[PDB]
């Protein structure tokens, strides 16, 4: 059951229209297109092709939504219970505390203060990403007047004809006109992404269901197409859903759900403790009133509000540092997990390379020959009249199927600009610079039926008329896969005569690609076939769907090298990449040689590694004869992974140091990628190609050229690099490692706070001694050093050992484990706590009571009737004395948790080096310090603070008592990471580095 | 990679499981110990520290007087009756309804007996009549065990009988007895004729520390109450030649002043409340510690 | 000023509001280094 029907309603076309139809109907020429006067015309008249933008929320309800964030909303719980319980206290006493209302007043404030700024942050961070949103222009290709050119999708109107290929967004509704072999993903429409054939044909009396309409906001996955537009902007089928085209999406990335774990179980613990103390409380005599503040108190001081404030700001970093990077993320949370990364799966061409070829070595007449690489100023070194040449020539003419852009024909052919290949483009250029027009070249010979080429088949093929004499009449032209062509041939053309394809011919040909391919040069095989008469008459029906004609026997021509260097980054980018401690694997379509070449070229494959075929080489034996594991690299050719069950790839993955993945389908770069995934890592594909699609999907993280990329391929990933910039993955993925680093050393901080919070009143109960820290300093410790000092820690910068350390296991570095909670609960936060009590017992001690002395007070320290309690000096004291010191004694417990909070957060500042290494460059984390003490100070030295929250004034002395524990804490943990810095495998890392 | 790591586990029962090697969702009994001692030693030398640094403070304070006293500095003036809820309700006619007040209040003056301070040398005779501060001499080991003032029952009037096992007490119109708390070193001043108090200056300006006991405050309240004050030499407060005082360690068996106040009212059937109050120098009072310097104590001869 | 056996507050308090003075303004002056 689906929807349909309520889509299929406000539905009416021109499928059914014949062609002449269509054409008089909207007035442009079927072939030429219509005149950029007339577009321009249209397009004041109806406006751009562009959906009217949908508001999706306003600001101030955004506002309230951080106000009540998760957290947020609890600490309202709490505070209006605190209004509550103090209402109440006006009716049970005569003028009662004035603690509960000022605690509502402070709680609250908090929530009001901590929501606010995420807020903001949170704004920042949606400002600066739809920055981005229109960065991109879509744009598509239109043939207005005869030539062709590609404009902002904006500036398409009703009427022009469109032409898509193999993995272009289609730009709007559409009447496809003419197609070869055209498939689209009607996924967005329909669900299944399975693609759906267009043909001209007409198919079906619904325009959805029908072959011969392609709908704007899908994309063509592959053949080709041309249609004419009968729906611009808002009136596409898909301009008129009013859902959401373009915006709120799904995925939960592992981050985010890492965290949400941790979230509900600490969450968890931090309620349970609440209602265990506030039964104990109850039986402990505790009035009713305060119990409940002090289990409210409590859940508040065991749960990390600042966790997602913290994360916010780190996105917030994170989404200003990737956009100075011209790097486009779809979802922020994702640059974490691309810092998880073990393995990089990345393209050859357009990707490693530039894309930006030109020609330089033809193999024909058993000969090589070199065409002027730069600047040619001239035409190849050969004769441009060799009838092998001219042969060659003219099918990497014929069956190239690019072509300069509109109003190009006035300028050296070098400065115009193309449509098409890359590949096609080199073609096109070279003998456009030095033999004649492809242009009229291609009108001689009227082209009849051609399959377009496709990442799949690895060649192009089309058949055209004739007009010579010796013709024939057909002209039968391919190009492809040198290797793949050469192999569908029988004769070879030489001095202009075809003789058989002998050995040794096929020996020389190969040792040209070892030759060319060697140099890193892109090679290209060049086929032809003279079909023959009395099996092909005049009106002959060539059919493309049922090869009506003969792929095999072709008489092979020649090949044609072009360059194709590598991105100016890429060697470092993998370098750097691989000293992080990330695999990185090529997966290419191209040839084995040229593939290889390029791998050591950008460091793929470091020089001093062997291949078993370069081993075999060496010892003069077979290749069939070394040992696989004498290999630390190695070329998988996809026609051979094509025989490889899953424990053969995943043994080639296992087994081997750098690999490369030569003449591999589409699908073959999903299995790979599906293999390194089966191992237990975490990858990362780096595309442009339409045929990076489907690994680019399956990837943990998709990232695309944003330049040179395809659509549809764009769509896929995670990431899109706007300046093709391939060291950006490198700043991405260090950037994704200090999110991680920071969000951890976060929780690591926050975490040790609890156990002083909470080891008091258990030891009130276990030790029956004046509690040394109650509900009101527990607040103040909590919203004083657990507040904005964890958050500064989002601000920290980087360590330095980052990519230098392995990538982290997914399934051992969780966000939270038993080491983080070894630290904070067991060893750290231990420490804290008997700081607190050891200037408990110095204040009761100095002021008459003796540590001793102190077991079994309880009750009647407590007890409001007593006055004549005995200290050790046999001093007698009376109620609201002892309390004066017992609750001065809170304040310093309290004071004594931030001297060493300061410790804390500094050593939870470097997970790895030193404090004296990283340094303090953090200003965030030092004002911090300052203001979590002149709190402190403040708290205890201000006037009426004991009348309104029981805090009292500290003596000098007091101070320092923290101090020792304080330093403690620093240098325990300095020498533990120093011991980890000079002990890898140590035991100390394998049990304490969290 | 060749490396064996991660958890690529599919049993729950690991939980225990253990087959293989390690055991209890845990590592080895090689490393199941190793991490153990390490807290063994850790939390072991941990509390050394905490032992250690308690050790380095404690010889910060003598133990003869106390580093500090400013929190205990003005005296609070505490009764010897359990005060319920400072409330001394009874049934004046059945002897149950006080026999807690009356197990409390004798409990505490068997401290004072007479057969309780026999010995010279642990006990001096300090005069029948309110002196100046014996100053013993000054805190410290030098002079051993100091003498202790003595204290006779007899001088709180009406308040001590002598019957078999438990002392006689007051069922009609209650016997309450207040008392100073014991501060290290002190030495009680007396009001002159400035700072005057809520009532006429009895007499002894020079050696007794006066303690009064009116109705509920002093403004327009329901009086109706017949007081008098029974103490040594008969004045109504506290005889000055018992401070200062020396401390548990210099002084175990002190007996401090004490002064009792028979209340002999003139109506049965009804709680009210009476405030007691010390007025002097170095006698001081607060809003908030109702005990402080002073008293508030409010029963009820409901018969 | 001085006389028995007290502890000065006074100073010790106004000590301390200057010291959280001094924390509270380097705090700030640290985080607007311009
Ligand atoms: C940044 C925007 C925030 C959304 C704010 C929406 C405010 C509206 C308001 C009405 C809420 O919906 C709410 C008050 O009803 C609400 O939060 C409830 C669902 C919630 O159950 C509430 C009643 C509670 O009692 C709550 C305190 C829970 O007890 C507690 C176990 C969860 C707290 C928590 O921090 O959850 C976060 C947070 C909600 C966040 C919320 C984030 O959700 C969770 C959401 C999803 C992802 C995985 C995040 C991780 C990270 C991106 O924040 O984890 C998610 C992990
Ligand atoms: C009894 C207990 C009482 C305790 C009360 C404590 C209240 C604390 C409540 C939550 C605080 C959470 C705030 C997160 C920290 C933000 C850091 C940041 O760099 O801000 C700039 C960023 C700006 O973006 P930015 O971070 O990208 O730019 C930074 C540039 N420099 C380096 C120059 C600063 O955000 C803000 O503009 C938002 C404003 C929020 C500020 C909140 C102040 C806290 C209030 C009082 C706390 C105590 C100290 C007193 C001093 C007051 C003056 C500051
Ligand atoms: C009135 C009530 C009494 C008040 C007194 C208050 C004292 C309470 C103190 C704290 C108790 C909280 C327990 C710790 C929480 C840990 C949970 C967690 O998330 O671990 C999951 C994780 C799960 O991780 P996992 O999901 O990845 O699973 C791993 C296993 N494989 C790989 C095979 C899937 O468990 C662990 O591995 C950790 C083991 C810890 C060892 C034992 C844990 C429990 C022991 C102590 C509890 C005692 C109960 C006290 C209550 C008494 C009440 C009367
Ligand atoms: C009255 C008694 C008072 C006692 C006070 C005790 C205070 C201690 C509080 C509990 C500490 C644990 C906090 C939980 C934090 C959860 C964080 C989270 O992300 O979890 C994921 C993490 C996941 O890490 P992980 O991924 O590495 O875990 C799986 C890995 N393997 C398979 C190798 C195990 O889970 C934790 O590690 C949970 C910690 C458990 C540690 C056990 C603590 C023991 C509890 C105290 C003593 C018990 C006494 C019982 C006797 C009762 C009699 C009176
Ligand atoms: C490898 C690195 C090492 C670093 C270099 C080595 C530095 C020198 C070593 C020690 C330094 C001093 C500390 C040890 C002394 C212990 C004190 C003690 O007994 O305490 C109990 C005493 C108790 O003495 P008491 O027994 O007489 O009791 C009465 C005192 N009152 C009434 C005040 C309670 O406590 C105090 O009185 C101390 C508090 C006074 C106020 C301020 C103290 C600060 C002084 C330290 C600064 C260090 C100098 C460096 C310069 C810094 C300038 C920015
Ligand atoms: C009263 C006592 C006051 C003590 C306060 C002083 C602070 C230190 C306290 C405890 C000592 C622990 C410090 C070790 C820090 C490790 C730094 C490091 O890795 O160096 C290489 C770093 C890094 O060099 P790198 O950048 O070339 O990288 C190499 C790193 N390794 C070598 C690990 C592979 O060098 C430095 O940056 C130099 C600065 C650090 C020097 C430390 C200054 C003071 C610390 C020592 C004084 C205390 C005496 C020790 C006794 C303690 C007992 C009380
Ligand atoms: C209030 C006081 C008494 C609570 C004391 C809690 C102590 C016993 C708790 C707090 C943190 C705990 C440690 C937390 C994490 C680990 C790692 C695990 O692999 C071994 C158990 C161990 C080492 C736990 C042992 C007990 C532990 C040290
Ligand atoms: C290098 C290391 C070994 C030196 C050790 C010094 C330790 C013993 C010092 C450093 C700071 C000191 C504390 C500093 C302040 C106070 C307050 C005072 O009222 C009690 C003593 C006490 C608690 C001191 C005890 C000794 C102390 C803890
Ligand atoms: C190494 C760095 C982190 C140590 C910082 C130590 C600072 C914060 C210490 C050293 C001297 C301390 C001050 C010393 C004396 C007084 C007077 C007292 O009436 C109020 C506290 C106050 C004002 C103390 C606050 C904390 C203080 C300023
Ligand atoms: N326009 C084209 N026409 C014919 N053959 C081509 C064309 N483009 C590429 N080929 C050949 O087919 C191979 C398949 O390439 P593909 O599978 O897309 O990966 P890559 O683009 O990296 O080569 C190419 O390496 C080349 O041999
Ligand atoms: C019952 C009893 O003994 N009452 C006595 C009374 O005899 C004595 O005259 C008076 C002196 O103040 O004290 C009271
Ligand atoms: F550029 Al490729 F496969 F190497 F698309
Ligand atoms: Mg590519
Ligand atoms: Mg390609
Ligand atoms: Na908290
Ligand atoms: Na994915
Ligand atoms: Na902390
Ligand atoms: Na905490």
């Amino acid at each position: 059951r689906d929807m349909d029907e309520l889509k299929k309603e406000v539905s009416m076309d021109d499928h059914k229209l014949s062609l002449d139809e269509l054409h008089r109907k909207y007035g442009t020429d079927l072939s030429r297109g219509l005149t950029p006067a007339r577009a321009a015309e249209i397009l004041a008249r109806d406006g751009p092709n562009a959906l009217t933008p949908p508001p999706t929320t306003p600001e101030w309800v955004k506002f309230c939504r951080q106000l009540f964030g998760g957290f947020s909303m609890l600490l309202w719980i709490g505070a209006i219970l605190c209004f509550l319980a103090y209402g109440i206290q006006a009716a049970t006493e005569e003028e009662p505390q004035n603690d509960n209302l000022y605690l509502g007043v402070v709680l609250s404030a908090v929530v009001i203060i901590t929501g606010c700024f995420s807020y903001y942050q949170e704004a920042k961070s949606s400002k600066i990403m739809e920055s981005f949103k229109n960065m991109v222009p879509q744009q598509a290709l239109v043939i207005r007047n005869g030539e062709k050119m590609s404009i902002n999708a904006e500036e398409v109107v009703v009427g022009d004809l469109v032409e898509v290929k193999g993995g272009d967004r289609i730009p709007a509704d559409l009447r496809i006109i003419s197609a070869n072999g055209c498939k689209v993903d009607n996924s967005s429409l329909t669900g299944e992404s399975e693609p759906q054939t267009r043909s001209p044909d007409f198919t079906n009396e619904n325009p959805l269901e029908t072959r011969n309409i392609a709908f704007f906001s899908t994309n063509c996955v592959e053949g080709t197409a041309r249609g004419i537009v009968v729906y611009t902007g808002d009136r596409t089928v898909m301009g008129r859903i009013a859902t959401l085209a373009s915006g709120l999406e799904g995925g939960q990335t592992p981050i985010a759900a890492e965290i949400e774990h941790f979230i509900h179980i600490i969450t968890g613990v931090a309620v349970f403790l609440g209602v265990s103390f506030f039964i104990l409380s109850l039986i402990l005599e505790y009035t009713w009133l305060e119990a409940v503040i002090f289990l409210i108190g409590i859940i508040v001081a065991n749960v990390p509000e600042g966790l997602l404030a913290t994360v916010t700001v780190c996105l917030t970093l994170t989404a200003k540092r990737m956009a100075r990077k011209n790097c486009l993320v779809k979802n922020l949370e994702a640059v974490e997990t691309l810092g998880s990364t073990s393995t990089i799966c990345s393209d050859k061409t357009g990707t490693l390379t530039q894309n930006r070829m030109t020609v330089a070595h033809m193999w024909f007449d058993n000969q090589i020959h070199e065409a002027d690489t730069t600047e040619n100023q001239s035409g190849v070194s050969f004769d441009k009249t060799s009838a092998t040449w001219l042969a060659l020539s003219r099918i990497a003419g014929l069956c190239n199927r690019a072509v300069f852009q509109a109003n190009q024909e006035n300028l050296p052919i070098l400065k115009r600009a193309v449509a098409g290949d890359a590949s096609e483009s080199a073609l096109l250029k070279c003998i456009e610079l030095c033999c004649g027009s492809v242009k009229e070249m291609r009108e001689r010979y009227t082209k009849i039926v051609e399959i377009p080429f496709n990442s799949t088949n690895k060649y192009q093929l089309s058949i055209h008329k004739n007009p010579n004499t010796a013709e024939p009449r057909h002209l039968l032209v391919m190009k492809g896969a040198p290797e793949r062509i050469l192999d569908r041939c029988s004769s070879i053309l030489i001095h202009g005569k075809e003789q058989p394809l002998d050995e040794e011919l096929k020996d020389a040909f190969q040792n040209a690609y070892l030759e060319l391919g060697g140099l890193g040069e892109r090679v290209l095989g060049f086929c032809h076939l003279f079909l023959p008469d009395e099996q092909f008459p005049e009106g002959f029906q060539f059919d493309t769907d049922d090869v009506n004609f003969p792929l095999d026997n072709l008489c092979f021509v020649g090949l044609i090298s072009m360059i194709d260097p590598p991105r100016a980054a890429v060697p470092d980018a993998v370098g750097k990449c691989r000293s992080a401690g990330i695999k990185v694997i090529m997966v290419t379509g191209d040839h084995p040689i040229t593939a290889k070449a390029i791998a050591k070229g950008v460091g793929i494959i470091s020089e001093g590694n062997e291949t078993v075929e370069d081993i075999a080489a060496r010892l003069n034996i077979p290749v069939s004869q070394v040992n696989p594991r004498d290999a630390k690299a190695c070329v998988v050719h996809g026609s051979d992974l094509k025989d490889m069950t899953s424990e053969q790839l995943d043994d080639i993955l296992k087994y081997h140091t750098e690999i490369v993945f030569a003449r591999t389908s589409p699908q073959q770069k999903l299995i790979i990628v599906e293999g390194c995934q089966r191992q237990g890592a975490i990858v990362a594909v780096t595309g442009d190609g339409v045929n990076d699609s489907p690994a680019l999907k399956k990837a943990d993280i998709g990232v695309a050229m944003g330049i040179a990329g395809s659509d549809v391929s764009k769509q896929a990933a995670d990431m899109i690099l706007l300046d093709d910039n391939f060291a950006s993955i490198v700043t991405g993925v260090e950037e994704g490692r200090l999110i991680f680093d920071n969000l951890k050393k976060s929780i690591a901080y926050t975490l040790t706070s609890n156990i002083p919070e909470i080891t008091p009143f258990l030891i009130f109960i276990i030790a029956n001694i004046p509690l040394p820290l109650g509900t009101v300093t527990i607040l103040c410790i909590d919203l004083g050093t657990d507040m904005v000092p964890a958050i500064s820690l989002a601000y920290e910068q980087a360590e330095s050992d980052i990519m230098k350390r392995q990538p982290r296991n997914p399934k051992t570095d969780k966000l939270v484990n038993e080491r983080l909670i070894s630290m904070a609960y067991g060893q750290i936060g231990m420490i804290q706590a008997l700081g607190g009590f050891f200037t408990y017992f110095v204040i009761l001690a100095e002021n008459g009571f003796l540590p001793i002395h102190l077991l079994g007070l309880r009750v009647n320290w407590d007890d409001r009737w007593i006055n004549d309690v005995e200290d050790s000096y046999g001093q007698q004291w009376t109620y609201e004395q002892r309390k004066i010191v017992e609750f001065t004694c809170h304040t310093a417990f309290f004071v004594s948790i931030v001297v060493v909070q300061w410790a804390d957060l500094v050593i939870c500042k470097t997970r790895r080096n030193s404090v004296f290494q990283q340094g303090m460059k953090n200003k965030i984390l030092i004002f911090g310090l300052f203001e979590e003490t002149a709190l402190a100070a403040f708290l205890s030295y201000c006037p009426g603070m004991g009348v309104a929250l029981r805090m009292y004034p500290l003596k000098p002395t007091w101070w320092f008592c923290a101090f020792p524990y304080s330093l403690l804490i620093f240098v325990y943990d300095e020498v533990r990471k120093l011991i980890i810095r000079r002990r890898p495998g140590g035991w100390v890392e394998k049990e304490t580095y969290y | 990679m060749a490396r064996g790591k991660a958890k690529e586990e599919g049993s729950w029962k690991k939980f225990i499981w253990n087959s293989e090697k390690k055991e209890f969702l845990g590592r080895t009994g090689g490393s199941w110990f190793k991490i153990l001692l390490f807290y063994v030693i850790f939390y072991g030398c941990l509390a050394g520290i905490f032992i250690g640094t308690i050790q380095v403070m404690l010889l910060t304070i003598s133990e003869f007087k106390p580093t500090y006293q400013d929190r205990v500095a003005p005296p609070g003036l505490t009764q010897i009756p359990q005060s319920q809820k400072t409330e001394i309700s009874f049934r004046p006619n059945d002897p149950q309804s006080y026999e807690s007040y009356v197990v409390s209040i004798v409990r505490f003056l068997e401290k004072y007996k007479d057969l309780a301070q026999k010995d010279d040398m642990i006990f001096e005779d300090c005069g029948n009549v309110p002196s100046e501060l014996k100053e013993r001499g000054e805190y410290n080991n030098e002079r051993g065990e100091r003498k202790v003032c003595r204290f006779r029952l007899e001088w709180l009037g009406n308040c001590s009988g002598l019957n078999d096992e438990t002392y006689g007490y007051k069922d009609g119109k209650p016997c309450v007895i207040i008392k100073l708390n014991r501060v290290l070193g002190f030495k009680p001043k007396p009001p002159k004729n400035e700072s005057l108090e809520t009532y006429p200056v009895m007499k002894y300006n020079p050696y007794v520390l006066p303690v009064h006991c009116t109705g509920k405050r002093d403004e327009d309240k329901e009086k109706v109450g017949t007081m008098e004050y029974f103490g040594l030499g008969g004045y109504p407060g506290f005889p000055l030649q018992y401070y200062p005082y020396y401390g548990k360690l210099l002084q175990p068996k002190y007996l401090q002043p004490l002064m009792a106040v028979q209340f002999t009212n003139l109506t049965m059937d009804t709680e009210i409340r009476i405030e007691c109050k010390a007025y002097g120098e170095n006698i001081g009072y607060s809003e908030k510690d109702r005990f402080q310097g002073r008293f508030d104590v409010k029963i009820e001869v409901k018969s | 000023d001085v006389d028995p056996f007290y502890y000065d507050y006074e100073t010790v308090r106004n000590g301390g509001l200057i010291f959280a003075a001094l924390a509270f303004i380097v705090g700030l002056i640290i985080i607007l280094s311009k």
